[PDB]
């Protein structure tokens, strides 16, 4: 897709994760574990919400009948009639199914970006302590515990900390 | 060697199809519907001051036929009118029926005031038939009255009769012109002579002649009463001059503020709330387009020919 | 160092294309959604088709000789001509409009015997200069002009019903004569006063023959109006008159749908459409066209452009020419 | 463009390029090379095929005339009928022109982000053994043969085998 | 320690709420406006050749009511009717109104030829009235005569007269029907025969019987014109064979060309140009839409329902 | 937003950059700078006034009254075009409100676009020679002087030149 992630580099999704629509899995000495992602989530739902705010609702114009349903009706003025309605319909039925289609084309794609902004806060948060492997993870070259890791998904990583261990482990090189 | 963290999404063991720019057949972790195929079957009327019709078609409620003696006057915001409801109970019809009932049905309510027409001793005011039953007995549309000469094959006298709208607001007028089947039924009701009715105002002038001629028997009946109608401005007056065939206005209707006009085949329901209605009953959905009916009133949906069109609420579904 | 090089095609001569922030922006490939080109011919493959000629629709009814040989039938497209004849002798139809667009709109026509008949004081086989069939005067063929037998006497009271026993609908129509003078209305009806009755359960009407002067139509001043109403199954509909009716020896069913072409270009067997306007036929699969607002069938929609290209590549970035 | 690779960071096409959409050009000790990449170029086919499919179709709804050619027509009515058929034109005209510029403009779009996916696909299976030279190009720093391009191509490259030569170089 | 370089974007201080697909209040830098809420209250004709009717109505102009004796003929672009505005003088009206109304609207131009009718000496052509005064007398519409017998009381003549059209183009001719108050009126100036009006042309025919009968003073009148109108193709004739009542044309009109007609309240405005007009005036607008109102003639933005809808110029506008 | 940018990781706009839509501030030994980025700016600007050609506009079709201002309509017709009109009226204030909604929503956008698009082509003109902050910002690791910073802006730095420099001071291993 667009933005290369959803149905792209990231192989598929986790039908295990049903407390968010993205998050992180790890692995470390101590174990495995996984974790939705809070503000990712929140932010392609908002927008899904705005969505259907505005296309879940109709018109407030007050129609009245221009055709009988028990009685006869002219047959110049019923053609017209007709004729009228049915394009009218005709323009609807476009309407209805383009909006439809660009609005799943736009849905598909913004979920797909809020993937890849969450995998791109990510690498620059672990800077150089990190490699990307190309499937979604990160290959940390240093001893990352569970505080470590929630640090990573907080937000709150600090990549000098780490960095001397893991130029070593990466590079060979020591300072 | 190196500790792991992955970067993913969720995904859900059965997608839901919907269409998109590029793919008719997109699958995606959840959608939603957008053209409502559900209607409720029946007429919501919580809210309104409405009035259902029954078998009294809105043009009987100003004639007076007998099925609509309960609906002569009142007021309403809705007005509810049924499949093959009767306006004629004597064989005939309506000149511009059409834009008359939709008239009736726009309004939101009718008074009647009396027209105080009278007529001398060789007239009989009070023609009946057999057409329209009232109260176990032959009777006539209860807003109008058919004129014949008292002995029978007498000349109907010439009569003239002025209405005169006394109000600050406009009236609708109605008079009838009866049609004889024959020559000596003709001659029977109002004689010899040649027959003639004209009507006028200030803003309205016609005149009629019965037409005599042989026609099929409806309800048992060959002669026909066709209804002809005008507005009456406020403070003008309506001259109505005639000599047999005339059927005369007793009362005058006054067509009362707006209301919202419906065509269904739907039972009341006192109990819920509508906007929208159609010949099977009401649409309360929130959704914006519907596939019901594209004969709708009210404040509705938008129809499409159109069975589904989902709508996505997720990203595409990527299963494991 | 060695290397690998990402990159993408291009053309040397692009399309141009309107995006949404670009008038004249150049892709590698187009192609169009309106359609420019018609096929000037009426494409009738498929179709069990009538073309009328010089025979006007509602002649069919009436039996104008010009419609002799679409008295009856059944079709699914019906083309009608420009300065096609309904009336041979001067006259019109009261909701002509009305009817034709029935006409247009039905799969065919069959006709039903009124059985009229009339007595020996009346002449039923009145004919015009006008309706000429088959070198000799005659009249509208499912109509018949009575007049009196004997100049200039009164003609008789007569009455005339046609009972619909048929389960459809079906369409009667009449005419009523009116004469150039009051001479000549006294020689065919009498000095008398005339009226026409015309009576059903659901049509009532009267009509008069007038005589007042007029200009005349290839000779003649005087007119033959048509009237027409539905008679429904099992009803009858009853003619009381005295001179002036032009009386139906047949009624018309009106038979399922077809589609009404109207259009100057000659019919083509050979090939398919479902879409007709005035100048002939689209077969196209682009969704939009600009031949013309007035189209019959399953059409594309209508658009005043010219062009609108749907870009099928990608921006073209061509190599540097000096 | 909004992906920054068409008409972007790629200075210009390749014309030379007459089998793909999208493609690979090398240069290395033994010579240089071109080839197209098949899952990329499909991709944009596939998805362009998918719109002319949804666009390219009629209405099935049945027309028949309101306006008579040959004949006369109310006036009245045919100024209703005027009204109205040139309000319904302007609105086909309208979105006529809306639907194919925003088609358009996706189109373009999408094109320019499959040849981004495609240099990202590569960046990522180089890892540490290469660097971008901001043209849409890597330079490798290990001896890179033509049976190595042809793994890159092939996404069958495993950086491992060449790490320690890279970082060797690079740093040096 | 390192030296540093940072991206960025420019903010401003007061950003513009705009809609999005995604967001109902999205700030950004900058936006215009797409719906124009505000009009000229002019009518403004800059490049056009116009006629302001006043207080003329259109049908007034080929029958020739006093107020319309300056627009009897013209050559124009756009024709400005006004609220009001006087068709008809003494008590009438004409059938098919409506139809003739938009045709003159259409038109962009009429003239009048001279029908050429004369009449003899048993007949007044001079016939006039209190309700169509000129310059303080009694007088009659100008483009018609009104016939009756020159001794009162006596049987006006059996008359007889024909217009050709000798023109390549069709001519629209109009007559009148005057329909007496009283039977002593009609026989003072028509005598005691039996009225009879016939109109035959070779497209068209009708006759006209005028009609007795009370009916209210309009203007202390209870008598009637009707107007009727047809259209003589080239080279066609029109033949009136009348023995009193009717109201004969001394001229018919031809209809030039084409032109926009304009109904509104407004005053003129030479200085300003415009191609969109309304009942409140002229919008000059460069934008897509409006909401002034969805009455509108000429080339016009397109009504919507809705008060502002503004369109992003810029991009988010994240302050500091 | 949709590129990650705008409203993303950079934490806001610049108020005192008023000769452009995008572009750098830096710091070094000679001083502070801020400079507009004409390329990325104009970019935006020319595609918004695009937008602007394409919208601001009306048919050039002729309409004509169909609808009496100050007599009386007829019932029926008048019906028909009362329910003609108002349908039309709700199909052009939908067209209007879709029109400019997911033109909007395109606009910000593609203005995230051009900002990431500048972004990118900073960080591989650097190379090896600077490393992400996570906020916009490039941390660069040898001395770069106000010419330095002007060969950035304009696409001439070479980072060839200071790879050497660069690399001790990332490595932490200058002698
Ligand atoms: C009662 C009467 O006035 N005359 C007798 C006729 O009724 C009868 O002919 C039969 O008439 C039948 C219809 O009868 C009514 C009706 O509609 O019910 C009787 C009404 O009183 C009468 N009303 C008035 C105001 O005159 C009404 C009216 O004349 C007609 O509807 C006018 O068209 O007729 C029905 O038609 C039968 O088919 C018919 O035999 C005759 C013969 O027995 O005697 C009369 O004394
Ligand atoms: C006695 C005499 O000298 N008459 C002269 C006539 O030769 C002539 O009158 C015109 O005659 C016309 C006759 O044409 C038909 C027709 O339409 O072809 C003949 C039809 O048989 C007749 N049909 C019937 C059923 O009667 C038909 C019919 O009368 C009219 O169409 C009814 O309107 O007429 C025709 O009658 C003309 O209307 C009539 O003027 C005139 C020269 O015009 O001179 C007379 O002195
Ligand atoms: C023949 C004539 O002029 N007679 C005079 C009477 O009409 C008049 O009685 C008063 O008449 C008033 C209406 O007068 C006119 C009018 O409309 O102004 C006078 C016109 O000359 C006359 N025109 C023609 C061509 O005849 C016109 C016409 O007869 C009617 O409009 C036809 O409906 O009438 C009004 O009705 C008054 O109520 C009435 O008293 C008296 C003088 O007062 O005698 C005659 O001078
Ligand atoms: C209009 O459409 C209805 C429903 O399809 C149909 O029954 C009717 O015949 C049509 N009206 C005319 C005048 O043909
Ligand atoms: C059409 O709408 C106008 C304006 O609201 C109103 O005055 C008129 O009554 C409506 N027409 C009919 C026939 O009800
Ligand atoms: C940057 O560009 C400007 C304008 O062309 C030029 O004057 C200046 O010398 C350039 N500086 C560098 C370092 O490239």
């Amino acid at each position: 897709g667009l933005f290369g992630a959803i149905a792209g580099f990231i192989e598929n999704g986790w039908e295990g994760m049903v407390d968010g629509w993205y998050g992180f899995r790890h692995q470390n000495a101590q174990g495995t574990g996984q974790a939705a992602d809070y503000k990712s989530t929140q932010a392609a739902i908002d927008q899904i919400t705005g969505k259907l705010n505005r296309i879940i609702k109709k018109t407030n114009t007050e129609f009245e009948s221009i055709e009988s349903e028990f009685s006869e009706i002219d047959h110049q003025i019923g053609n017209v009639i007709n004729w009228t309605k049915d394009s009218i319909t005709d323009i609807w039925t476009y309407q209805a199914e383009l909006l439809v289609a660009m609005e799943n084309q736009h849905t598909i794609d913004m979920a797909d970006s809020e993937m890849l902004n969450l995998y791109e806060r990510v690498r620059k948060q672990l800077r150089q302590n990190a490699e990307e492997d190309g499937k979604g993870c990160f290959e940390i070259y240093h001893a990352c515990d569970d505080s470590c890791m929630e640090s990573i998904r907080n937000n709150t990583y600090n990549h000098s900390q780490y960095r001397e261990e893991a130029l070593l482990n990466r590079l060979n090189i020591n300072p | 060697d190196p500790d792991k963290i992955c970067l993913g999404h969720h995904a859900v063991a059965n997608g839901t199809i919907v269409k998109t720019l590029t793919n008719e057949q997109e699958e995606v972790t959840n959608a939603t519907e957008t053209v409502e195929s559900t209607s409720l079957n029946r007429l919501c009327m919580k809210g309104r001051n409405h009035k259902d019709l029954g078998n009294c078609h809105p043009i009987g409620m100003l004639i007076g036929t007998p099925a609509c003696d309960l609906h002569l006057t009142g007021t309403w915001d809705t007005l509810i009118e049924r499949k093959n409801a009767i306006a004629y109970c004597y064989p005939g019809a309506t000149v511009n029926e059409k834009a008359l009932r939709q008239k009736i049905m726009e309004s939101g309510g009718i008074s009647k005031i009396n027209t105080g027409f009278t007529y001398g001793s060789s007239i009989n005011s009070a023609g009946t038939t057999k057409a329209c039953m009232r109260n176990g007995g032959n009777s006539f549309y209860a807003e109008l009255k058919w004129l014949v000469s008292k002995n029978k094959g007498q000349n109907f006298p010439q009569t003239t009769n002025t209405y005169r709208n006394a109000d600050t607001a406009e009236h609708l007028i109605m008079w009838g012109i009866h049609h004889p089947s024959s020559t000596q039924e003709k001659n029977d009701l109002y004689g010899t002579q040649s027959l003639s009715i004209s009507v006028g105002s200030s803003t309205y002038k016609n005149s009629f002649v019965p037409v005599v001629g042989a026609r099929p028997q409806v309800n048992g009946l060959s002669g026909r009463i066709d209804f002809h109608w005008t507005l009456v401005q406020p403070g003008d007056k309506i001259i109505f001059s005639h000599n047999g065939g005339l059927i005369a206005p007793s009362r005058v209707s006054k067509l009362i503020g707006r209301g919202l006009g419906i065509q269904s085949e739907a039972p009341i329901d006192n109990s819920c709330e509508s906007k929208c209605f159609w010949r099977g009953g009401s649409i309360n959905t929130r959704l914006p387009f519907q596939n019901l009916s594209p004969r709708t009133v009210g404040q509705c949906p938008k129809y499409v020919n159109k069975k589904s069109l989902m709508l996505a609420t997720g990203m595409r579904n990527v299963p494991e």
